[PDB]
């Protein structure tokens, strides 16, 4: 079927512009469909920007007026977002989708991107392990977490095991504090399995193309 | 701007059981062609919206039928035959038949279950961290229901309510409970400074709180 994907600086100083791309895959941005940008702010409100259909038609919301622009490249199959003058009101996470021009149906979206208005500088995370306390290690399972402190701005994608170890995972939601991010995430694993089966951190901040990948190693001996 | 009124906010509903919802427009959401630009989306937590109804009674591609859209004018309802876990997340309405096209500002929906006591863990500042100066003490209280909990802690017996940040889950759709991570953050210096930490957990599952500890320089 029809995929969408967006791209786009996720970073943007105030009273510069954003802009964004949504690449389409599966099917011609120039039939039936009507490709919408879509926004989620913080709260979780959702605001209509605009649309430009599969003939170059565009619409958008008037409580952008002025700022806003949707275009296209056909020859690439793209559809673009640009809004400018933006302030730390247009924080939010950008999605663009398609929908039927004729039914509204098929609704399409894309993994959304979010982007930040802001004048603090990009900053790379550092990673933390979190080994457990001898005492909390003799029971049938065991906790092991990952500490991502200090980065700008989100996001920051983080794995167990280059993903192989999904299950029992709990990665929290970042918390803001003076311009920087901390997040956090757990792991429970049965305890015989551990140390014998080594456990990694894979984090990764995009902004500032830095990666890590952190062993947590047990307290005591190693 | 056609306002898109959902009802009610939240939902807590027994997995198996039937769930109802609304979304009330200031205005008739019919064409001059017969046709009603009614959608109802689902975004689960950490995905985007994705589509459910649309047409206003008309099931959309691929989605399964145990849901069905209703109504016409200015009333409409979302119900839910029989919900599952993999259901929780929040319903919106979109009307595309009045310029500018809006949104419900949502229902959220929470599944049901049988109250849980949170696995409560405590974690020492890391090497690392301690050479920086910094010293963060973290807390995970995991899979717990329901999604009422309080985290307070100890330095040496006596409560630490400054430098403690915390962040909540949703709730998982694989077993409908919620985690919760409390960081208590100091400097080095103060870390150093101390030797108990201790991490209080109390949820309705206990009338007394779960307790976890650890001194530094101990295993």
């Amino acid at each position: 079927r029809v995929q969408l994907q967006q791209s786009g600086p996720g970073l943007v100083k105030p009273s510069q512009s954003l802009s964004l791309t949504c690449t389409v895959t599966g099917y011609s941005i120039t039939s039936d469909f009507a490709w919408n940008w879509i926004r989620q702010f913080p709260g979780n409100k959702l605001e209509w920007m605009g649309y430009i259909n599969y003939s170059g038609f565009t619409s958008h919301n008037p409580s952008l007026k002025s700022r806003i622009s949707i275009t296209r490249d056909t020859s690439k199959n793209q559809f673009f977002l640009q809004l400018n003058s933006v302030t730390t009101e247009d924080t939010a996470t950008y999605y663009c989708a398609g929908l039927l021009w004729y039914d509204g149906g098929a609704g399409s979206w894309g993994q959304g991107t979010l982007v930040t208005v802001s004048a603090a500088k990009t900053t790379a995370p550092s990673v933390y392990p979190l080994a457990p306390v001898c005492g909390d290690t003799t029971g049938s399972s065991v906790t092991l977490g990952c500490l991502v402190k200090g980065y700008f701005p989100e996001p920051v994608t983080l794995t167990w095991n280059s993903g192989s170890l999904s299950s029992g995972v709990h990665t929290f939601p970042a918390v803001l504090q003076s311009d920087l991010y901390t997040l956090s995430s757990s792991v429970t694993v049965t305890s015989s399995t551990w140390p014998s089966q080594s456990i990694t951190c894979n984090v990764a901040h995009p902004a500032s193309s830095t990666k890590v990948d952190k062993k947590i190693e047990p307290r005591g001996p190693t | 701007d056609v306002v898109m009124t959902q009802s009610p906010k939240t939902i807590s509903v027994t997995i198996g059981q039937p769930a109802s919802i609304s979304c009330k427009s200031s205005q008739r959401l019919l064409n001059s062609n017969g046709k009603t630009f009614l959608n109802w989306l689902l975004q689960r937590p950490g995905q985007s919206p994705k589509r459910l109804i649309y047409l206003g009674t008309k099931l959309d591609s691929g989605v399964p039928d145990r849901f069905t859209g209703s109504g016409s004018g200015t009333d409409f309802t979302l119900k839910i035959s029989r919900v599952e876990a993999e259901d929780l997340g929040v319903y919106y309405c979109w009307q595309g038949t009045h310029f500018p096209y809006t949104f419900g500002g949502g229902t959220k929906l929470e599944i049901k279950r049988a109250d849980a006591a949170p696995t409560v863990s405590i974690f020492p500042p890391s090497s690392e961290q301690l050479t920086s100066g910094g010293a963060s003490v973290v807390c995970f209280l995991n899979n717990f229901y329901p999604k009422d909990i309080n985290v307070k802690w100890k330095i040496d017996g006596s409560e630490r309510q400054n430098g403690v940040l915390n962040s909540w889950t949703d709730q998982d759709s694989k077993d409908s409970t919620y985690s919760m991570s409390s960081t208590l953050t100091l400097t080095k210096d103060e870390y150093e400074r101390h030797n108990s930490y201790t991490c209080e957990a109390t949820h309705k599952t206990s009338t007394s709180p779960i307790v976890k500890s650890f001194n530094r320089n101990e295993c």
